[PDB]
RNA sequence: CAGAUACCGUCGUAGUUCCGACCAUAAACGAUGCCGACCGGCGAUGCGGCGGCGUUAUUCCCAUGACCCGCCGGGCAGCUUCCGGGAAACCAAAGUCUUUGGGUUCCGGGGGGAGUAUGGUUGCAAAGCUGAAACUUAAAGGAAUUUGGCGAAGGGCACCACC
RNA sequence: AGGUCUCGUAGACCGUGCACCAUGAGCACGAAUCCU
């Protein structure tokens, strides 16, 4: 806290809105994009249909060849 | 992280200065940051001096110098040998080298 | 300090500090001195009180004698111009001397052949033995100077304002702490010239030395 | 790359696509 | 398995004549030897580890290693100490670092909360002390609550014996040796905090030095 | 290269603290001295107690050093240092005194003073070098 | 450090500073009780009445204790008035 | 430019008092801080006082004691109630054995004992221990 | 030079200069916002004022310009410090801070995507201002110690190096 | 009238740049306590 003044309350409750704005979290619960490119949309689980099945390496480090489905 | 307590230079106050030319290179350099010299010449060294004072049309006849201001950027001065980096605490000392001779 | 009607100078202290030239300080002065010196006169020269370099000397004299081990006191001179002051000051009062190459260990190494605690420290000035007073910080020692009005006071306990750059005014000093200690003491009394002479506490270079040999006996 | 010529390249790219865009209205 | 002192103060102490060192830390005198507080605080007094940690310096062939341990020492109704030691290997650096240990204890100060019944729990009022990024604050707490912290400032608040803190931290304190040494200091400035239950002037005992030099001239040369 | 190390040059300052007297300036005396009065494992490294015994003679010869303490040379040291002449030079006859100072004891304990005289000040305050 | 029964929970007391009246630590190495003598009013000699002074180490450190204990000497009746 | 008195009163009490000096010159003299320093002389934590009137507003000499810790002024004019005094007592003080909040009240200017036992509030002044 | 539309050298168009009309960007950096109070000094410096021995515009006097010794206020800054702050470099402010509250304005929440696309706006033009998201990553960074390696500098040594 | 003035002689700060000098595949590393 900066201004401190008896009768000073929109210029702290302006800022502690613009600067709660100016974060991560908050942007991923406050906007339509992080609730829109969710793939299950706020669900926890979803039923879904195999079409094939791919098989995707693993990364540098550590080398594997992992079993993934197209769903 | 900040290695002097100025900037290589002694603007403090003044926020520009005049620029110059070195004498090495033709690189622009601001006056109050070149490292600039004067040196006392003479005209001729210790080897010619007795052959002008004998052979002169008068004697004693005093020889002039030659008064030469020189204007040396960091890089110039530093790859002909007239400023040498130092130890970190060694750096804080304003006196010019002793003058034995 | 000066409080009774006996412990004053009479007629010849003042003389003293006369004849040895103690009464002129340096160009420079000290802030924590300026309560010390009389006032500044031409050529850049202070001139210093006596009174307060009495009363000094008779609170340094109390501090020494109050302790009743002389081997407890020690007394420290870097510089060559009180090595022998020392030396005869601890051969009068019994107290430690130490003259020149003052070892950074004395008071705080504990396996060393030279491991000292004392429990008083007088030294000859805070300009040049900036070293034992660090080392007496360390450990509970208190510390006495004889300090010049250029002299900075850093970890120091009673500050007599002194002339300590020439030779005489230096050892007219230490013969008069140990007359003043040894009159305390009850050895020596407050009266009777008991002078052997002042003279055994003076220093002089060694040309000087060729030179008064071959000038007298 | 220092700051200077990737800002140098992305000029010449918004350069290019306003060209582009004013030719594909 | 004989006791040789070589200061003052240890073969006076040597001599029975010392009967509590709260008189030294009456007179801030510095312990130099460290059996003095063994041969002061025996049974009551025991230690546990803290941490050993990997310290590693670069040369032309190799790593050298050399392990650091902390501990800390002090009785469960009064004094707490801490030490850091390092070497190469690692009983003798926990030796060093227990050595070093008692070397450096202090006595600390209990207070009340509120009502002034009994023998104290906590700390007599918010105490602070802060080395390097570590802050340590310690906020006295009513009786019966027990020691809220991280686990080894809890442990150092049992051994130093206090019964109740309220305590918070800031910074980074996975750093384990800092974290440890800002809760010493910490528990270390509970004597330096004036109160007015300590407004009067104390009278001057005499020095243990000054009272027994006479004795210390007819052991000694 | 012939520079001496610690071991036989401690040992010299050693021998030449207890042993003084029985000593000279021949190489083959004090060799026979070092052979006497310590035992030695060696003959070369003797050899090099031997010389270095006889420039610490030279040295003895012409000037105090440092390194030993020596008691035929010590107490010439007090005897310098312990006598005492006629006059003191504290106690002469007469005592130059500034105006300032003259104020300054006139203000000290007494008005005057019949072992004093004046002095006349400078007449220009000019006392710092010049520096910039 | 008293209670409802009246024993003392503070274990000892430590000494205050006489020129700066703060609390002597435990390691405050730089804390001095210079102790001083006081000489008798006939003879001045040695008699055997002591005057201690305390000081801590933070007014040593910045140099200012010898105005404290000439201030102490003077108030106690040491150093002559007139000075 | 100077906006509050009491504030930097108190600063300058502070300063001089961790500094070490013996006595202190408070430049201004307003009823406000004369009324917190006979509380606090009241208390019995600073010595005497003394005050220096001329046509403006004049200085304050302070005599001090070694009995201070520090002097804040809680900044701005807050309000306080007696039904959350007991909140300001347990984040703003170091124990609950001393420590006193001076604030201004229709009953005058006093400590917070005092303001208890004559069971009324006010505004926010400052704070000593 | 293997390659040189590059370092280098000779010419050289716009430009560099002035008037008049425009854009409003810099490592526009003391990388440190403004006002006010408090807490160690020392030695010099620029302005104005105050006091005081002596010298000079040739020998007496007055005040002046030029010196010497000191003070006061403002300003550019310098040196040391266990006051104190910080992770440290360092800072007399970047101090007065868990003992946190003098007043007020702007600004930042891991690293990229990105000052990017779009929307708006000004401009002859170049562009200026405002200013995202999807996605990807567990690191990206600051201070400093220790060996390392320098087409860096200083003292030297070596016929497995040279002369 | 005397006819070599005295005392020791760093008495070398002569220069400014210097040809062309690029590149290195990854697998190959582990952190501890005291007596009977
Ligand atoms: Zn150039």
């Amino acid at each position: 806290g900066k201004c401190r003044g008896l009768r000073t309350a929109r210029k702290l409750r302006s800022h502690r809105r613009d600067q709660k704005w100016h974060d991560k979290q908050y942007k991923k619960a406050h906007l339509g994009t992080a609730l829109k490119a969710n793939p299950f949309g706020g669900a926890s689980h979803a039923k879904g249909i195999v079409l094939e099945k791919v098989g995707v390496e693993a990364k540098q480090p550590n080398s594997a060849i992992r079993k993934c489905v197209r769903v | 992280t900040k290695k002097r307590r100025n900037n290589g230079r002694a603007k403090k106050g003044r926020g520009h200065v005049q620029p110059i030319r070195c004498t090495n290179c033709a690189r622009c350099v601001p006056k109050d940051k070149a490292i600039k010299k004067f040196v006392i010449r003479n005209i001729v060294e210790a080897a010619a001096v007795r052959d002008i004072s004998e052979a002169s049309v008068f004697d004693a006849y005093v020889l002039p110098k030659l008064y030469v201001k020189l204007h040396y950027c960091v890089s110039c001065a530093i790859h002909s040998k007239v400023v040498r980096n130092r130890s970190r605490e060694a750096r804080k000392d304003r006196t010019p080298p002793p003058r034995f001779r | 300090s000066g409080a009774l009607d006996v412990l004053q100078m009479k007629e010849e202290d003042v003389l003293k500090f006369l004849a040895a030239g103690t009464h002129l300080g340096g160009t420079n002065l000290d802030f924590q001195m300026e309560q010390y010196i009389y006032k500044r006169k031409s050529d850049g020269i202070y001139i210093i009180n006596l009174k307060r370099t009495w009363e000094k000397l008779l609170l340094a004299a109390r501090a020494i004698v109050a302790i009743e081990n002389p081997a407890d006191v020690s007394v420290i001179s870097s510089r060559n111009t009180g090595q022998r002051a020392v030396l005869k000051f601890a051969a009068a009062t019994g107290a430690t001397p130490i003259a020149g190459r003052f070892t950074p260990g004395t008071f705080t190494n504990q396996i060393q052949t030279a491991f000292r605690e004392p429990r008083l420290l007088v030294v000859t000035d805070p300009r040049a033995d900036h070293q034992p007073l660090t080392e007496a910080s360390y450990v509970n020692l208190p510390t006495i100077a004889l300090c010049n009005t250029d002299s900075p006071l850093r970890y120091v306990d009673i500050a007599i304002p002194c002339n300590n750059k020439g030779a005489h005014s230096v050892g007219l000093m230490w013969w008069m702490l140990a007359r003043e200690v040894l009159r305390m003491r009850g050895t020596i009394s407050r009266e009777h010239p008991w002078e052997v002479m002042p003279d055994l506490y003076f220093y002089r270079d060694p040309e000087e030395i060729e030179k008064e040999e071959q000038a007298a006996a | 790359m220092r700051a200077k010529w990737r800002k140098k390249r992305m000029r010449r790219l918004k350069r290019k696509r306003r060209k582009m865009r004013q030719r594909s209205k | 398995k004989e006791w040789l002192p070589v200061t003052k103060l240890g073969r006076l102490v040597k001599d029975m004549k010392i009967k509590s060192l709260e008189e030294i830390y009456l007179f801030s005198l510095p312990i130099k030897e460290s059996e003095i507080i063994d041969f002061f605080l025996g049974a009551s007094l025991k230690d546990e580890v803290l941490k050993i940690m990997p310290v590693q310096k670069q040369t032309r062939a190799g790593q050298r290693t050399r392990f650091k341990a902390f501990v800390a020492i002090g009785d469960y109704n009064g004094h707490v100490g801490l030490g850091v030691k390092c070497s190469k290997e690692v009983a003798t650096a926990i030796r060093g670092a227990i050595i070093l240990a008692k070397l450096s204890i202090v006595p600390v100060r209990r207070g009340y909360w509120g009502n002034k019944i009994g023998k104290p729990h906590t700390v007599p009022c918010k105490v602070t002390g802060r080395c390097g990024s570590v802050l340590v604050r310690l906020i006295p707490a009513p009786r019966g609550t027990g020691i809220v912290s991280a686990p080894v400032p809890k442990k150092l608040l049992m051994m130093a014996g206090i019964d109740d803190c309220y305590t918070s931290a800031r910074g980074c304190t996975a750093t384990l040796g800092n974290f440890a040494k800002a809760t010493f200091d910490a528990i270390s400035k509970t004597y330096s905090y004036l109160t007015p239950d300590l407004w009067k002037e104390t009278v001057f005992t005499k020095s243990p030095y000054q009272e027994f030099t006479d004795h210390l001239v007819k052991t000694h040369t | 290269g012939r520079v001496r190390t610690k071991t036989v040059k401690k040992a010299a300052r050693v021998i030449i603290e207890k042993y003084y007297t029985r000593l000279g300036n021949d190489f083959h005396t004090n060799k026979r001295v070092c052979e006497e009065i310590a035992i030695i494992p060696s003959k070369k490294l003797r050899n090099k107690i031997a010389g270095y015994v006889t420039h610490l003679m030279k040295r003895i010869q012409r000037g105090p050093v440092r390194g030993i303490s020596i008691k035929l040379q010590e107490e010439e040291r007090e005897r310098r240092d312990n006598y005492v002449p006629e006059v003191s030079a504290l106690d002469q006859e007469i005592i130059e005194v500034d105006p300032d100072t003259k104020e300054m004891l006139k203000l000290l304990d007494f008005g005057s003073l019949s072992n004093l005289q004046v002095t006349q000040p400078t007449v220009g305050m000019n006392f710092k070098t010049p520096r910039g | 450090m008293q209670n409802d029964a009246g024993e003392f929970v503070d274990l000892y007391v430590p000494r205050k500073c006489s020129a700066s009246n703060r609390i002597i630590g435990a390691k405050d190495h730089a804390s001095i009780q210079m102790n001083v003598a006081e000489v008798d009013k006939v003879t001045g000699r040695f008699n055997g009445q002591f005057k201690t002074y305390a000081i801590c180490g933070a007014i040593r450190r910045m140099g200012e204790s010898d105005d404290s204990i000439l201030r102490l000497a003077k108030a106690d009746g040491i150093v002559s008035k007139n000075f | 430019v100077r906006m509050n008195v009491l504030a930097d009163a108190l600063k300058s009490i502070n300063n001089a008092e961790k500094r070490g000096k013996r006595q202190v010159l408070i430049r201004p003299c307003s009823k406000v801080i004369v009324r917190f320093l006979t509380v606090m002389m009241k208390h019995g934590y600073i010595g005497e006082f003394e005050i220096i009137d001329d046509h403006r507003a004049g200085k304050i000499v302070v005599n001090l004691t070694g009995r201070l810790n520090k002097c804040g002024v809680i900044s701005p004019r807050f309000d306080v109630q007696l039904k959350d005094l007991e909140k300001w007592q347990n984040n703003l003080l170091p124990s609950r054995q001393f420590g006193f909040i001076v604030l201004t009240t229709s009953a005058g200017i006093m400590d917070h004992e005092e303001a208890r036992r004559k069971h009324t509030g006010g505004k926010i002044l400052g704070f000593f221990f």
